[PDB]
RNA sequence: CGCAAGACGGACCAGAGCGAAAGCAUUUGCCAAGAAUGUUUUCAUUAAUCAAGAACGAAAGUCGGAGGUUCGAAGACGAUCAGAUACCGUCGUAGUUCCGACCAUAAACGAUGCCGACCGGCGAUGCGGCGGCGUUAUUCCCAUGACCCGCCGGGCAGCUUCCGGGAAACCAAAGUCUUUGGGUUCCGGGGGGAGUAUGGUUGCAAAGCUGAAACUUAAAGGAAUUGACGGAAGGGCACCACC
């Protein structure tokens, strides 16, 4: 990410950041989140740095691949939002989706059902996704997180800063992320804007599903 | 052992404040510690509000209210049913029931 | 202690001396009233001469009679 | 008020190093204090320091690795003659193997281990491990 | 009788490819199989039944007695660990505090007093433990001193190897479970005291979750 | 016995020893 | 840790946290050993290697974990200095 | 009081979960595949398994059930969520922008986009919720 | 509808303020006093805590006046009750109020001595200061108020956190303690006997301050858990319950 022209941030990424929102953070600001920011509004809000966010994007990336199996890399989501997300990034990555309820002891209880014994985490959310955080800490789990500017850091060991909450900018940190653990194990060239649409990641809301329902005719 | 953090008054940096009478009761209770609940109250409830609009000499004579402050002595309070206890979790909820 | 001075050796000696005294094992041995009630004086033993031979009936739970000797 | 300037600097930087930190202010300063980081210093235990200069007593900031278990002082400054320094590092120190008693001799302020080999007792000022 | 490894470090355990629980303790993993620290110490590892403990909780129709069994289990080459199962009769509780003592040994990190010649004898340095009220210090002894030390104390500390030591206990130490869980606690303390000897940087080796990923896919899931 | 009527019947108590001993003076 | 004649004698030599230098006790399970790829300063590829940092499970649960691996990987130029 | 229990419930499900192909909205041959895939003990037992079988068939034919697995996952998730449409909501032609995300940009590469519109700022501090 | 007297200061009134604590609430004036902030003012270690000694010290109570509205120890009754010298009710003296003199005690409590340092996060509030888009008033600009968004200090607090502690309940102090030493005052040493006897001392008195012993005893006690129990709160079931 660092001192490097391959790795630095391009222009189209800019436009894809500033469409979805990933700039916006919330009205409150974390302690620990207090470097990954640039100024606030008038309204209040935050505006995050997306050079540092692209920093931690491709840290958080560089730590994914550096895992040899792809398929002990555990992606969270349990908010509504991040649940398609997570799921698209475990097809284009070969890892291993809990989308939506994750049941406490998967980590810990080693009779359980869902028993994943996980290399490193990524996490949607600090604050929905708490439980697996607190699990990673019963089985030496490093976690990467897409954490809100008043997103807790506890048990996080990448923070990538972002507007988590908004259903766009989600998609589209997790298409980045799924792009970039690619570009760098070598899946596709970089010259290439890449063939997967961050559409594909975008959760959608059943009201805009229904009206997919009927305007096809 | 010590139930209550604010010792199940409202006083911190007093010493004293002035007694209250319970109005149930009529004991002798510091104000902070009385259990206040403010009544604003239609004069009549629901089958007189019918009867007596029907025979106002006006046209269109909005009714007055009944305003007054009681004040409650904690027994005059529990037995009156106006608060329960709670479980010590629920005991440290403190926004006004909806 | 609650006065660590470099020069406050009567003061931590002064109360030290002082707070013996609510010690009972130290106030009973360094007054007179424990030696002098003591019927045997400070002594071990002691003879004496049995003046009646007296039952005395065992504490609450157990209930024997016990058989001790007026002196 | 504020009577050992030693002390506040010692539980400062080892409240501070407890909590994690890479550097603390102490934010009185003493040559007292300065000679004392010297000698941790020496033997590794804290970084390279810096003594900022107002024009009042100084403000002193310690660079901290994680070896310093434990820097305190002893207050008052007791007097050690050559016989007691054993059973000072005895009931003072974790082990034998380690651990340095500060005192304030003529020769210098400097740990136990060197108050041996000049043959020079004084006033037990700390001790770090 | 036959083991078949549920988890992933007891699934390499068995196929031989980590063989210390020193390389286990080095990457701070759980051990969550029982037969991982009855394969590495397993000729060695003895029993002593500390205490057995009527507990009891009142119901409806009179008291229902629980039996916990407290278990210090190791080796005598420098592993302890002290096991507590709560049960409906001894036989079950001495039988799971036993499995709970094995899943739960640590590492003895054992120095010298003085000179530095021959095997450790003694504690590396002062070391504290506390549980509830108790309190157990442990100082480093010469060659020969023996563990001065109350009766529990010393059964963990002779099972830890420690050859050598002055214990020192303040608090209800007569709750033995405390003061066996104090004393063990002092114990576990010695490789989580840093000493100048562990001051040289450390040369990050490769978890056994990396180095042997390649086998771990084809021999489970 | 409350503590408060055990003091007040102690101090009564001694009101009535500053009877039988305000007849010797 | 070493006697007389000059060998290594305890049974292990610990980890030691990359940030505030913390022996990694046995049955610490909240610590976090990390492997962060490097990658080919002209193609960005994985190479092979990586630069590995092991935290102690006290920072994590305090949180400073994050600005510990940032910091980490800014001085070992993982990371742009601009930032 | 007519609440089917655990044994009928659970076994309908792994009926569905293992033998979905099989199975319709039709009690009267449910009711005959449940006698062939299971060893179901009862005649009674038999129809409350069948009946709840052909309840889930039922919300099986509705959106996703929640307790279940089956062969696809299930065409609605598999399939259509592979969903795209022709250009992304992230290709904005005039996206709107504040000045102080125009000041940090600026204190980047991207100082000056064709494509940013940056709005006259917001006036009049005024975003916090009242107390009480 | 007035008149008179004496109490009392509702609602506004807050986990708000001030005070060393006790305490302090109509208006207005006078009088001295005070913290906090502001300060590129001055003195220059003058300081912290404290045997002796001292000031203030709720309520009740005591002495001599003044006043006596309400309320109300004692007392007189009227009920309840087995009794009821009590709870309930009607009267009601001392007292409650004011002045001068005592008294010096309260669960006088944050049951938490004072001074100082350090170690988390958060949004509030009160006082002062400083800065910043905008709205409103004195409209005729200012500059001041009223909101608004921040920061700094000082204060009463609150929430939150595996800082850490603690027997726990809990505590950003009750932490920075076997890794034990920043300064200093008071004070505890199993339960009773006993805050008793006795001597002194203060007081008109009531009493206060200091204060044992014999003797007696295996526990008394703290926090938390489970159960049973309630003349506590809520929910649920039953024609062995009701409708």
């Amino acid at each position: 990410s660092g001192a490097l022209d391959v790795l630095q941030m391009k222009e189209e990424d800019v436009l894809k950041f500033l469409a979805a929102g990933t700039h916006l953070g919330g009205t409150n600001l974390d302690f620990q989140m207090e470097q990954y920011i640039y100024k606030r509004k008038s309204d209040g809000i935050y505006i995050i740095n997306l050079k540092r966010t692209w920093e931690k994007l491709l840290l958080a990336a560089r730590a994914i691949v550096a895992i040899e199996n792809p398929a002990d890399v555990s992606v969270i989501s349990s908010r509504n939002t991040g649940q398609r997300a997570v799921l698209k990034f475990a097809a284009a990555t070969g890892a291993t989706p809990i989308a939506g309820r994750f049941t406490p002891g998967t980590f810990t209880n080693q009779i359980q059902a869902a028993f994943r014994e996980p290399r490193l985490l990524v996490v949607t959310d600090p604050q929905a996704d708490h439980q697996p955080l607190m699990e990673a800490s019963y089985v030496n789990l490093p976690t990467i997180a897409l954490c809100n500017t008043d997103s807790p850091l506890h048990y996080v060991d990448i923070a990538i800063p972002c507007n988590n909450k908004g259903a766009h900018s989600v998609g589209l940190m997790w298409w980045m992320l799924a792009q970039e653990v690619l570009r760098m194990r070598g899946t596709i060239s970089r010259e290439h804007p890449w063939e997967v649409m961050p559409d594909l990641y975008f959760y959608r809301d059943p009201e805009e599903i229904e009206k997919e329902e009927q305007a096809a005719a | 052992t010590k139930k209550r953090r604010n010792n199940g008054r409202a006083k911190k940096g007093r010493g004293h404040v002035q007694p209250i009478r319970c109005t149930n009761c009529a004991c002798c209770v510091p104000k902070d510690k009385a259990i206040k609940k403010f009544v604003i109250r239609n004069i009549v409830e629901a089958a007189a509000v019918r009867d007596i609009s029907e025979v106002s000499v006006f046209d269109a004579y909005v009714l007055p209210k009944l305003y007054v402050k009681l004040h409650y002595c904690v027994s005059c309070a529990i037995h009156s049913k106006v608060v329960r206890n709670r479980s010590r979790e629920a005991r440290k909820d403190r926004t006004p029931p909806p | 202690g609650k006065c660590r001075g470099l020069r406050t050796a009567r003061k931590l000696r002064s109360h030290r001396r002082d707070q013996k005294w609510h010690d009972k094992q130290y106030k009973k041995a360094h007054l007179g009233t424990a030696l002098k009630a003591n019927p045997f004086g400070g002594a071990s033993h002691a003879k004496g001469i049995v003046l009646e031979k007296v039952g005395v009936e065992a504490k609450q739970p157990n209930s024997a009679i016990r058989k001790c000797v007026r002196v | 008020v504020r009577m050992n300037v030693l002390a506040d600097a010692l539980k400062s930087i080892n409240n501070a190093e407890k909590r994690g930190k890479r550097q603390v202010l102490i934010r009185p300063c003493s040559k007292v204090i300065v000679r004392f980081l010297t000698v941790m210093m020496k033997h590794g235990y804290i970084g390279e320091f810096e003594i900022i200069d107002d024009h009042r007593a100084g403000k002193i900031v310690v660079n901290l690795t994680g070896r310093l278990n434990k820097c305190g002082v002893i207050s008052p400054r007791f007097d050690v003659q050559l016989k007691d320094l054993e059973k000072w590092q005895n009931n003072l120190l974790p082990s034998r193997q380690f651990g340095f008693i500060v005192l304030t001799t003529s020769a210098g302020i400097m740990d136990h281990e060197e108050a041996r080999r000049k043959h020079t007792g004084g006033k037990i000022l700390g001790f770090f491990f | 009788k036959e083991w078949l490894p549920v988890t992933k470090l007891g699934r390499l355990v068995k196929d031989m490819k980590i063989k210390s629980l020193e390389e286990i303790y080095l990457f701070s993993l759980p051990i969550k199989e029982s037969e991982i620290i009855d394969f590495c110490l397993g000729a060695a590892l003895k029993d002593e039944v500390l205490k057995i403990m009527p507990v009891q909780k009142q119901t409806r129709a009179g008291q229902r007695t629980r039996f916990k069994a407290f278990v210090a289990i190791g080796d005598y080459n420098g592993h302890v660990g002290l096991g507590l199962k709560c049960s409906k009769e001894v036989a079950t509780a001495i039988r799971g505090a036993i499995i709970l003592a094995k899943l739960s040994i640590v590492p003895v990190r054992r120095g010298y007093w003085g000179n530095k010649i021959g095997k450790p004898h003694t504690v590396p340095c002062k070391v504290t433990g506390r549980c509830g009220s108790v309190l157990v210090r442990l100082i480093p002894a010469p060659r020969g001193t023996g563990i001065v030390s109350a009766p529990v104390p010393k059964k963990l500390l002779l099972m830890a190897g420690i050859d050598d030591c002055y214990t020192s206990a303040r608090g209800c130490t007569a709750t033995l479970g405390n003061f066996a869980k104090a004393t063990f606690d002092a114990i576990s303390k010695t490789y989580s005291y840093l000493t100048p000897d562990l001051w040289k940087e450390t040369v990050f080796t490769k978890s056994p979750y990396q180095e042997f990923t390649n086998h771990l896919m084809k021999t489970h899931t | 016995m409350r503590a408060k009527w055990r003091k007040k019947r102690m101090r009564r108590l001694k009101r009535k020893r500053r009877k039988m001993r305000q007849r010797s003076k | 840790m070493q006697s007389n004649a000059g060998e290594f004698v305890d049974l292990y030599v610990p980890r030691k946290c990359s940030a505030s230098n913390r022996i990694i006790g046995a049955k610490d399970h909240a610590s976090i050993p990390m492997n962060v790829a490097e990658v080919d300063k002209v193609t960005g590829r994985f190479n092979g290697q990586s630069k590995t940092y092991a935290i102690c499970g006290a920072i994590r649960r305090m949180g400073e974990s994050d600005d510990s691996i940032l910091r980490l990987a800014k001085s070992h130029g993982i990371v742009s200095q601009n930032f | 009081g007519r609440v089917r229990t655990k044994t009928v419930k659970k076994a309908a499900r792994v009926i569905i979960e293992k033998y979905y192909t099989r199975l319709g909205n039709d009690f009267h041959t449910n009711k005959r595949v449940c006698e062939e895939i299971a060893i179901i003990p009862s005649k009674k037992l038999r129809n409350k398994i069948a009946g709840y079988v052909t309840h889930l068939m039922k919300r099986i034919q509705r959106g996703p059930v929640r307790g279940i697995s089956i062969k696809l996952q299930e065409e609605e998730r598999e399939r259509r969520d592979n969903y795209v449409p022709e250009v992304s909501a992230l290709d904005q032609e005039i996206i709107e922008v504040d000045p102080d995300t125009k000041e940090m940009l600026k204190l980047l590469d991207f100082g000056s986009l064709s494509n940013l519109q940056v709005t006259q700022p917001t006036v009049g501090m005024n975003f916090k919720t009242p107390r009480g």
